[PDB]
């Protein structure tokens, strides 16, 4: 921006600059909560012994493990930000991490979750089919 | 749930960081998940959860190094949403991806080529992979391609590549790569690609050397480590294969009773392999308890190897002629491992490690110093001596003494500098 | 930066006059007249023209003293900000009558946030601005109701009503979802979640698009949604978004032809154009 202004003074004359901050923890939590909705993260049995929020404001009550999943996703984004900061402080050549990284992470999570649930369900139904076949073989043996 | 969470967080976010930073990220995420009781299974292997046996095997067939970093890079390369941008100072990744895509006729093109647009439009229509190198001069016409902003509202899927519109073939995958180990990128390009980084690092050398010495010395721990990995699914995969073979035999024989051995053999084999898998799972406590001991036994050698190689790499600063590649150090290491004249007779492991470490130091000094002026032999020799001194455990590191020896005589002070005895001078005082 | 000192050979022939920023007394005399002329639509609030100008000048000087150009290169505070403040308040009182003092100072605070806070970079700067706008409001208006600020999301929009009435967070969010349904039907089936910052940015870009000379400098990390929000609010105001398709062989005369085309569309056929560019779109200083 320092030399962008020098090249074109009209950038601070006719253009009202609007600064977009990086997506806040609230924004990341909302994106994660909305996008991880087709996913079935509802586990009836779940216990929370500790207190580790990142959003800090909405639904701090004992979650349904879905709030916990989204909280962990936002923590992953924050942790990568701290990793970049520490890498820059103790050296150099760090790389900017954007909200598009968060969107790609959520898409990867959704797709991988779908694949790794579908494969287990199909192998379970194959196992049930095999059990039925073995029962049919037992019937033949009894005959 | 949490297991796929960690895997996807690794795939989408990490990839530009080195092995040490990737592992630190993964262990921090795992600690956070376990502390919040998001149930994820421990002793995870990212590589075999995100890949199966045949994919890894075909990867190794198509020129992939056995290092875990290369396997994780290949994992990031098979499954991705943002088209990968390859960071490899050498060329194993580029030839790897050329091999992985022969059957789909991957075209090789570069941004510096004037026919880049011609080679890209034809590739995108024909639906074949296109790999573009030299991303330093990234061409901004790829922004619609990297954004995947193709308008599906129209009857046919048309992308507005430039002024004119081109239909996007579903099989079009673009690949970006560079020849430079480390360079800054504009954030707009950064947000549109999945950085996959093949650049080698001290931790990468440590892992490679530890794997190589474990394969060479004590093959038994290496084979049982491989078995530990195979305990994650692909043994279960072969279990399912035998299950479906049994199912096919069941209606192949139609429940024959006169000749029952045809199915009895399969049932006995299934029982034996189930017992074997149960024994392996129940030994998962005994294993990784002596495996960790063996790995820590061979850790000083690996850290010495990494330190030696990176001292060789930094030898550029001493003199322009001191130019050594990673392959030269790999040749040195393979020489000290698989053709030592000193390892023909000795078979005990604790002595074998001492011989390997000593001769590795010696061969590194010999090969490097043979191409050095006869005023730097002492410099390299005593840098190697310092590396060995940090390697050994019988005596302290003497960090303060080395720091003084190097630069502590530059401390400025003028108190008590007057010589006291007649047998002394001002500089000596 | 960017100002090259002039040569003495030319400099001797040209005398130079130093025009500095007007002082607090000069600023008060300058904009008190503007406030008095503006408040003629509401005879009920003539007595509040003096404290309004006092608060405007005092807040402007306070934000001038700190948060200068040393921290960021775009922290330029000039009487142009005061002029835009007066113009915004006046435009927010054109169709509107019988406004209480609370509504007037609400409009004042909204304009101050739009012209003083949306430019700041750090969250600390933003909360400093919020705290001190509240404190100047209470110092120059000690006898007002909490109708002045209510929830910190001070929002003004002309979508729900004909006039530029202030709107609530939830109603605006529901309206924006309703319009986003049709927007998705038109194009960009990708979902956009509406959190508070998205609504704030959409309102800011809309109020910029309202004025004839509305030009934007949307500065933020990639993927934050600047382009998507720009096109969304451009469609929501019926502006045709136009983009430059930039490549390596994209030369200067290509840019000249694109400028010719966009100016033909803007002037001829009376077509409103939301012509947008990014940093990757610029390859030449021309
Ligand atoms: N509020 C939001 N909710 C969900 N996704 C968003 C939001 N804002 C932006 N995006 C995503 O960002 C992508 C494009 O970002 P873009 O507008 O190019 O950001 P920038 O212009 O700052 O680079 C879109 O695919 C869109 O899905």
């Amino acid at each position: 921006l320092k030399d962008r202004a020098a090249t074109s003074p009209a950038l601070f004359n006719r253009c009202v600059l609007n600064w977009f901050g990086d997506w806040s923890t609230e924004a990341l939590y909302q994106v994660g909560k909305e996008f991880t909705s087709k996913m079935d993260l509802e586990k009836p049995n779940y216990i929370v012994p500790d207190y580790m929020p990142v959003v800090y404001d909405k639904l701090p009550q004992p979650p349904s493990h879905r709030e916990a999943i989204v909280n962990s996703c936002v923590f992953v984004h924050q942790t990568l930000h701290q990793a970049n900061a520490r890498l820059a402080k103790r050296g150099g050549r760090t790389m900017a991490i954007t909200p598009r990284h968060y969107l790609d992470f959520i898409n990867h999570y959704a797709n991988l979750f779908h694949e790794k649930r579908s494969e287990l369900e199909e192998q379970q139904m194959h196992l049930n089919v095999g059990l039925r076949k073995i029962k049919e073989t037992v019937d033949q043996v009894e005959e | 749930a949490g297991d796929c969470l960690l895997s996807a967080a690794f795939i989408a976010y990490a990839g530009y960081f080195d092995q040490q930073m990737r592992q630190n990220l993964f262990t921090t995420w795992s600690h956070h998940l376990q502390q919040a009781n998001i149930q994820f299974r421990t002793d995870i292997a990212r590589t075999e959860y995100l890949s199966n046996a045949d994919e890894r095997l075909r990867w190794q067939a198509s020129s992939l190094p056995a290092d875990d970093l290369c396997t994780e890079n290949a994992i990031m390369l098979k499954r991705f949403n943002r088209y990968p941008l390859i960071i490899d100072p050498s060329g194993q990744a580029t030839e790897f991806i050329m091999n992985e895509y022969k059957d789909r006729k991957i075209t090789r093109t570069s941004f510096l080529d004037d026919a880049f647009r011609k080679n890209l439009e034809s590739a995108l229509r024909f639906g074949n992979p296109l790999l573009v190198q030299d991303v330093e001069s990234y061409d901004p016409v790829l922004n619609p391609v990297l954004n995947r902003e193709v308008r599906r509202t129209g009857g046919r899927v048309l992308i507005t590549l430039g002024d004119q519109d081109i239909d996007l073939s579903p099989s079009f995958v673009i690949f970006l790569s560079t020849r430079d180990p480390t360079v800054e990128f504009p954030p707009d390009l950064c947000s549109r690609v999945t950085f996959v980084n093949f650049t080698v690092t001290r931790s990468s050398l440590q892992s490679q050397c530890l794997n190589e010495v474990l394969k060479a010395e004590r093959p038994d721990v290496d084979e049982k480590r491989s078995d530990l990995l195979k305990l994650q699914g692909e043994f279960q995969l072969r279990l399912r294969q035998l299950e479906k073979s049994l199912l096919q035999a069941l209606n192949e024989v139609k429940g024959r009773i006169l000749d029952d051995d045809t199915i009895i053999t399969t049932l006995e084999n299934l029982k034996r392999e189930a017992a074997e898998v149960t024994r392996k799972v129940e030994e998962t406590d005994i294993v990784m308890q002596e495996v960790e001991t063996v790995s820590q036994q061979y850790l000083p050698l690996s850290t010495a190897c990494s330190s030696i190689y990176f001292t060789m790499e930094s030898l550029k600063q001493i003199h322009f002629l001191y130019q050594y590649s990673l392959q030269f150090f790999l040749d040195i290491y393979h020489n000290v491992l698989y053709e030592n004249p000193n390892l023909k007779g000795v078979t005990d492991h604790t002595q074998r490690l001492s011989i390997i470490t000593k001769d590795l130091f010696q061969v590194a000094f010999n090969r490097v110093a043979r191409g050095m002026l006869h005023q730097d032999h002492i410099t390299f020799a005593m840098l190697l001596a310092r590396i060995k001194l940090k390697g050994t455990v019988g005596e302290p590191t003497y960090d303060a003494e080395f720091q003084h020896f190097l630069r502590g005589n530059e401390i400025v002070l003028s108190a008590g500098s007057t010589p006291r005895i007649q047998g002394l001078t001002v500089e000596q005082a | 930066p960017g100002r090259k000192p002039l040569s003495h050979r030319f400099l001797r022939h040209v005398p130079v006059v130093y025009v500095d920023y007007p002082g607090p007394a000069s600023l008060t005399q300058i904009y008190g007249t503007f406030n008095r002329a503006m408040l003629r639509l509401i005879p009920s609030l003539r007595t509040y023209a003096e404290p309004l100008t006092a608060a405007m000048v005092e807040f402007y000087t306070m934000s001038q003293e700190r948060f200068t150009q040393d921290t960021q290169p775009h922290y330029i505070y000039s009487p142009r900000e005061m002029t835009r403040w007066v113009r915004g308040i006046f435009e927010a009182l054109r169709p509107l009558e019988t406004l209480p003092v609370e509504g007037l100072i609400r409009i004042w605070a909204h304009e101050a946030l739009r012209l003083f806070q949306d430019r700041l970079v750090e969250d600390e700067e933003r909360r400093w601005t919020d705290e001190n706008i509240d404190t100047v409001a209470l110092k120059h208006f000690p006898n007002i109701d909490r109708e002045k600020a209510m929830s910190r999301p001070i929002l003004y929009s002309n979508w729900l009503s004909k006039d530029y009435i202030p709107v609530d967070q939830e109603e605006l969010r529901d309206y924006v979802k309703a319009r986003l349904k049709v927007f998705y039907e038109e194009e960009l089936d990708v979902p956009l979640v509406l959190f508070n910052e998205v609504l704030d940015h959409v309102l800011r870009i809309d109020r910029i698009f309202r004025q004839p000379q509305g030009h934007l400098l949307l500065i933020g990390v990639s993927g934050a949604g600047k382009t998507t929000l720009s096109r969304f609010v451009a469609w929501m105001n019926g502006l045709s978004v136009y983009q430059i398709k930039v490549h390596r062989k994209y030369t200067g005369e290509d840019f000249d032809e694109d400028l010719r085309t966009v100016l033909r569309r803007s002037g001829c056929k009376n077509e409103k154009i939301a012509f947008i560019m990014d940093e990757s779109n610029v390859l030449d200083s021309g």
